[PDB]
RNA sequence: AAAUUGAAGAGUUUGAUCAUGGCUCAGAUUGAACGCUGGCGGCAGGCCUAACACAUGCAAGUCGAACGGUAACAGGAAGAAGCUUGCUUCUUUGCUGACGAGUGGCGGACGGGUGAGUAAUGUCUGGGAAACUGCCUGAUGGAGGGGGAUAACUACUGGAAACGGUAGCUAAUACCGCAUAACGUCGCAAGACCAAAGAGGGGGACCUUCGGGCCUCUUGCCAUCGGAUGUGCCCAGAUGGGAUUAGCUAGUAGGUGGGGUAACGGCUCACCUAGGCGACGAUCCCUAGCUGGUCUGAGAGGAUGACCAGCCACACUGGAACUGAGACACGGUCCAGACUCCUACGGGAGGCAGCAGUGGGGAAUAUUGCACAAUGGGCGCAAGCCUGAUGCAGCCAUGCCGCGUGUAUGAAGAAGGCCUUCGGGUUGUAAAGUACUUUCAGCGGGGAGGAAGGGAGUAAAGUUAAUACCUUUGCUCAUUGACGUUACCCGCAGAAGAAGCACCGGCUAACUCCGUGCCAGCAGCCGCGGUAAUACGGAGGGUGCAAGCGUUAAUCGGAAUUACUGGGCGUAAAGCGCACGCAGGCGGUUUGUUAAGUCAGAUGUGAAAUCCCCGGGCUCAACCUGGGAACUGCAUCUGAUACUGG
């Protein structure tokens, strides 16, 4: 099925993470239908750090596919605080 | 084979085979007896055959052991022929 | 609205079925100088209606033969 | 990764004053800086038009400090950037922290002024960097920080700075021991002395 | 606002000259190797050869909330009795916590590896019509009622093992009918025909064959039409070399009708027609996985396809199917073949191009490491279990980037070396000496972040016959890190523990002695060496790079030396011995029309990474990352009509 996930990038020892409209049977960091937003969580705490697309999101859990674990919580958290 | 799973999953497969196999057959032997009766330019007793021969070919496609189409095209192909005698 | 080549009529010695060249005016990547390249096409006539040498018009459906995927629309000068 | 060797050997060499050893004693009376280093010095040369471009190119390097792979990385950035790429070679020279210490004072020599920026003397904005090839920005404070104030080394270098000419980049503010690198230096502020247009047509073969 | 600012020559033919023209050099790059040398860290990389053969361990399971169940080890119960009245030793019991083997489900078609085959059942770009699609999701309805089996288990039994054979035994969401049936399929219509499966948590009443029924919530089951994803199929263009390969093709090319496929189709077959492809390179031979990209280049070009990502193909060699939503299946089946082992000689067993690793080949390429803590994946209501994917560590200067190996001061300028016109000169402020600093390494102390969640408790709202239960939302408490003695920060001691390699005739930056005497040797090209060698070997000095420096190999450059950009052909290489002439290329002048080329505008696409610009984060840098520009292309639509074409 289609599902959100993260995809790992970044250095050693200093992820990064972007957000991924994938099917689930492609391996993590190969192939995506749609990317979506990232997810720093290194970042500085003065500067960016995380940015979902809460509006193409919404539109793909209509079209009915599945979220993570992780995504799930990073959208709980930027609707607290934007 | 090494993993159990394989082992397992060889002998479903085994007696699966041995059962789809007969539920095969007997589809084809009721969808010869149409062409059989078609061959002898016989509009009743090919329309009695293609009578016993629809059941069970929807039924084998519900089943799973043919495609809703391929049951649809054997229809579609007698029913017409039996057409052109009678 | 459709998509529709144009071009003439090279054989017609089958039954139902004819062989059209299109021409076209490509540069060479290169040198610069314009060419006639050449696309030959299979197609469907129903009516075997079409004479060699004729200016037609085709398009493309589904499959028909091996070759053809392409179909006559409509004739434009001929007999010529 | 540095230049260990005999700093009058190489003031010979290009026979010109380097600035490699301070100005407590004046530069005439420790070396023989009209004759060149080694045997075969007091014989001229015809030097070719390679050799005045590697001479000129050998000459800004032995100041700076810089060695060939990181100098050869500067002119690279050099000619990236829009603008004449001699001017803007020499800003990011003049960019380094280990001068812009010198250039404010703190050191008496480029080499002591690396030395300070290695051991943990430098902070940045209140951070300590003690990397040399750290490239200072408009609006920075540079500035001892507090085992090193209490150095004789800083104190008597502030007396020598007062000798050398003002940069006027530079805003130091000498009794605190701090000071603001303000804007990059233009072709002006430098020394005329040195040929850029040498350098760049070395590397451009 | 910005998104490219870009182009060097020299040596060698001649007594000398100008020209032609080859050879050679100076640059960048690398999955490199070899030699000499070697302090630290960060980020990458690491069998290019034999798609040779492999010992050993691990790389795919999970589910008791589908089922009959007990062999384990946890309790409990009746109950032998430790009996010292409750501290429990030993006999039962599937009673419940669980759970080996078995049935059944879902997954083993993903993830991981490799590049042998494949010049087109492939790839890239753009189009299309005749298709299927488990898991996820939207809508619509269904879910009634019966049957016969068989693994396990039991009893006997064959075989050295692998693995089996008899006769009974029993279950389900296993399997099969019947009922049921439309917006489903067949049909012009009338009509004909097609399915299903239960299991869980709790419960106020009320009945019982004390099993449950019954109420309720969660969860699965079946059909149909949608959506999403994934896959299949077709067409056009593009996608290496060879003409000392020019004719190839009879299921061949098209038709009609049958059969076949999820689907179009010579896909297959019977009859009929005699076509189809080709100098715009068919056929045949050689080489090769393709692309995004990478290297080089001022660019146009040329070379390349290692890592990362997309597609293809293969899984000891060849052949074939089966199961299934999906395979013609790396760790499945059957067959043949070669190889390797076991055998009581009847027969059996295996497949590292998963991760480590061994041998072999080779100039040459690593540990039989830790962890599922994070991100993904499988199964599961969940807890959780599995995951050599992945995340980390190890080895190696293989590469890029950063830092270090001290700093300042110090003279008649010590010694020793070397040269000397024997005055002195040079090594050289170099050392010693005197002041200061302690980065990194070494020894101590502190210490972030990667952790989101899940659990145990309450609180409210929903849910409903119910304050049960379940779900959603907030609250409180105890927790989850492989790396790791982590990054980072502070303290201690003392210049302490840390510099080599190539070159010095010209091209090319850097020169003198002694030895040697066309010998030994050097050498990229010119050439050096035959007793005063700046060219050999050693010494002293110097130049250049610097934890690296050189040699070799390979690509582009320079090479305007295959010239589109951008060359030539009277004598330097180069005008067919001369004509005619088919395909081909090119075509005077004028008006109209068309709008193919051409130009302009718009939409769609051109994967992400890479490159370039402006930013941000690692002390800086490499490295990572946000936004843009770019992807010069292809298609569709709307205009323009000078030029070319019709």
């Amino acid at each position: 099925m289609v599902t959100i996930r993260l995809a790992r990038h970044g250095a050693k020892k200093r992820p990064f993470y972007q957000v991924v409209v994938a099917d689930s049977r492609n391996a993590r960091n190969g192939r995506f239908i749609e990317r979506v937003g990232f997810f720093n969580p290194i970042a500085s705490e003065k500067e960016e750090g995380t940015r979902l697309d809460l509006d193409r999101i919404a539109h793909w859990v209509g079209q009915g596919a599945t979220i993570s674990d992780r995504v799930a919580a990073l959208i709980k958290e930027v609707n607290k605080a934007a | 084979a090494n993993i159990k799973s394989a082992k397992k999953r060889a002998i479903q497969s085994e007696k699966a085979r041995k059962h789809n196999a007969s539920r095969r057959s007997m589809m084809r032997t009721f969808i010869k007896k149409v062409y059989a009766a078609i061959e002898a330019g016989d509009k009743a007793a090919a329309q009695k055959a293609f009578n016993e021969m629809q059941p069970i070919v929807d039924r084998q496609a519900a089943k799973g052991l043919i495609h809703k189409n391929k049951a649809a095209r054997h229809k579609a192909n007698l029913t017409a022929q039996i057409n052109k005698l009678a | 609205k459709i998509r529709t080549l144009q071009g003439r009529v090279v054989s017609d010695k089958m039954e139902k079925s004819i062989v059209v060249a299109i021409e076209r005016f490509v540069k060479h990547p290169i040198y610069g100088k314009f060419i006639k390249r050449t696309t030959k096409l299979h197609v469907h006539d129903e009516n075997n209606e079409c004479g060699i040498g004729d200016v037609v018009e085709i398009r493309e459906c589904r499959p028909l033969s091996k070759t053809k995927s392409w179909t006559l629309v409509r004739v434009v000068e001929k007999a010529v | 990764a540095r230049y260990l060797g005999p700093k009058l050997k190489l003031s010979r060499r290009e026979g010109t004053d380097l600035f490699l050893k301070s100005g407590v004693r004046a530069i005439d009376t420790k070396c023989k800086i009209e004759q060149a280093p080694g045997q075969h010095g007091a014989r001229k040369p015809r030097l070719s038009d390679y050799g005045v471009q590697l001479r000129e190119k050998q000459k800004v390097r032995r100041i700076y400090g810089v060695l060939e792979r990181q100098f050869r990385n500067y002119y690279k950035e050099a000619a990236r950037l829009k603008g004449n790429t001699g001017e803007n070679l020499l800003a990011l020279l003049e960019g380094r922290l280990d001068n812009v210490v010198y250039r404010m004072g703190f050191g008496a020599t480029r080499a002591e002024a690396r030395q300070l920026v290695s051991h943990k003397a430098i902070m940045v904005n209140g951070r300590v960097v003690n990397i040399a090839s750290y490239q200072v920005s408009p609006n920075d404070v540079v500035s001892i920080r507090e085992k090193a104030k209490k150095q004789s080394r800083v104190k008597a270098a502030l007396e020598l700075a007062e000798q050398r000419e003002k940069p006027t980049w530079l805003e130091v503010d000498a009794g605190k021991m701090e000071g603001t690198f303000k804007r990059k230096p233009e072709r002006s502020d430098l020394s005329a002395d040195i040929n850029e247009h040498l350098i760049v047509e070395l590397y451009s073969k």
